[PDB]
Formats: structure tokens, C-alpha cells, sequence
């Protein structure tokens, strides 16, 4: 289907409490987020709006892709232009950059 | 002052020629100057309105006002009573063509 662009360059993340009586101030590492995302779910087809549970150290949280960026392997640059189209899907990488934003509850720090 | 000593100015720009250049500027104008130009010079990676996700590492680590940007920024701000060196300015618009030596002499006059 998508040729040539297979892999996910960059992926951004609303994430949200599932719970709001939930809440906690507990900082929260972008990285073990991600490392816990490329642990969890490898090789798999995702695309914009895709909704997912996530278990990190027993706290479960609501992610919504907001958008997703579709590249090709051995661009060296992400000029393609990022879609908000859930039309384009990728294959998760090691690599991949994910931007993580607060949702639109707005409690998660 | 904390811009040059964090590595954050070029070595182009020279601060005798700026302080010659903004004639009738008060105290409170020269700061407008330096919030513009450093507008001017971060428009350059965000590129807001275009297209986000062009701020990456790379883009923002050698961030550097260079000189352009202060002359591009001297077309946004303007003097409040440097208002009538500007009409004088106008008025020789046509062009002084020296046809003959008494226009010399009466200038040396």
C-alpha cells in the first residue's frame, strides 16, 4: 500500500489519565516511556487516532496518536511532510522519535 | 550582555555601527530592537504557520543572531520623536546633480 514510506519517523502521543481521581505528581520519563512503547509493541501498524492502554509501573494511562510522520528507510532527512491523515501508517522502529503532549484533560505531568 | 557571553551572537555584528545607526532611539526602543531581531533570527527553524516539527536538535543548537537580522529588524521599530529628520530626508528625494560650481560654492558657503 504505502511503496516506499514503511517506518515511523516521528510520532506524537496525547496522553491522558484513564482515572481522574487518579492523578499523581509523579514525574514522568519521556524516555522509559518510549523504551517501554518499542518494548511492548514492536513491529506493529499504527496510524493517527489509534487509541491504547498503557500499564508503566502500574499506572494506566489513555494514548492517542495525534500524528504520524511516514518515512523511508535511507532518507537521511524527514523532508516528507508530516500527515494528520490516518490514511499514512508506519512500522514502529528503535528510532523512532516520540514527542509526548498533555492531553486534552490537561493532568498528566 | 547574556547573549554574547553564552556564545549566543555571531562576530559579524558590530555594536559601534548599531549605536550609530539608531539616531533618536530612547532607552526603551534599543530593547525593542533586540526582541525583534531575536524574533527574526528563531523565525528561521520553527517556521510558524508553514509547517511545525522543524525544531530538532540541530536547527536550535548553533542558533546565532547574525547582522541581518538587526538591519531587517531596523524596518519594524521606528523613533517617536526622530519624526522629522525622515520629512527632511524626503525632500531631497529628486537628487542633487551638481550642473555647474555655484551649487558648490553656495554649499561651502
Amino acid at each position: 500500500y504505502s511503496g516506499k514510506q514503511s517506518y515511523l519517523g516521528s510520532i506524537d502521543i496525547d496522553i491522558s489519565f484513564r482515572a481522574r481521581g487518579k492523578a499523581v505528581s509523579t514525574v514522568f520519563d519521556q524516555d522509559e516511556l518510549a523504551k517501554q512503547f518499542v518494548r511492548c509493541y514492536e513491529s506493529q501498524i499504527f496510524s493517527p487516532t489509534q487509541y491504547l492502554i498503557m500499564e508503566f509501573q502500574g499506572h494506566f494511562f489513555d494514548l492517542k496518536i495525534r500524528n504520524v510522520q511516514a518515512i523511508d528507510l535511507g532518507d537521511i532527512e524527514p523532508t516528507s511532510a508530516v500527515a494528520t491523515g490516518i490514511e499514512t501508517k508506519g512500522i514502529l522502529t528503535k528510532q523512532t522519535q516520540i514527542n509526548f503532549f498533555k492531553g486534552r484533560d490537561g493532568l498528566v505531568n | 550582555k547574556k547573549m554574547r557571553e553564552n556564545n549566543m551572537m555571531s562576530d559579524d555584528v558590530n555594536l559601534a555601527e548599531l549605536a550609530a545607526l539608531t539616531k533618536n532611539f530612547s532607552g526603551a526602543e534599543i530593547e525593542g530592537l533586540v526582541k525583534s531581531a531575536s524574533s527574526f533570527a528563531i523565525n528561521k527553524t520553527v517556521n510558524i504557520g508553514k509547517g511545525a516539527t522543524k525544531l530538532n536538535t540541530k536547527d536550535i543548537a548553533k542558533l546565532k543572531v547574525t547582522r541581518e537580522d538587526f538591519l531587517n529588524a531596523l524596518n519594524d521599530v521606528t523613533p517617536a520623536f526622530g519624526i522629522s529628520e525622515e520629512d527632511l530626508k524626503t525632500c531631497v528625494e529628486g537628487g542633487m546633480m551638481l550642473y555647474s560650481e555655484r551649487v558648490n560654492s553656495i554649499l561651502k558657503n
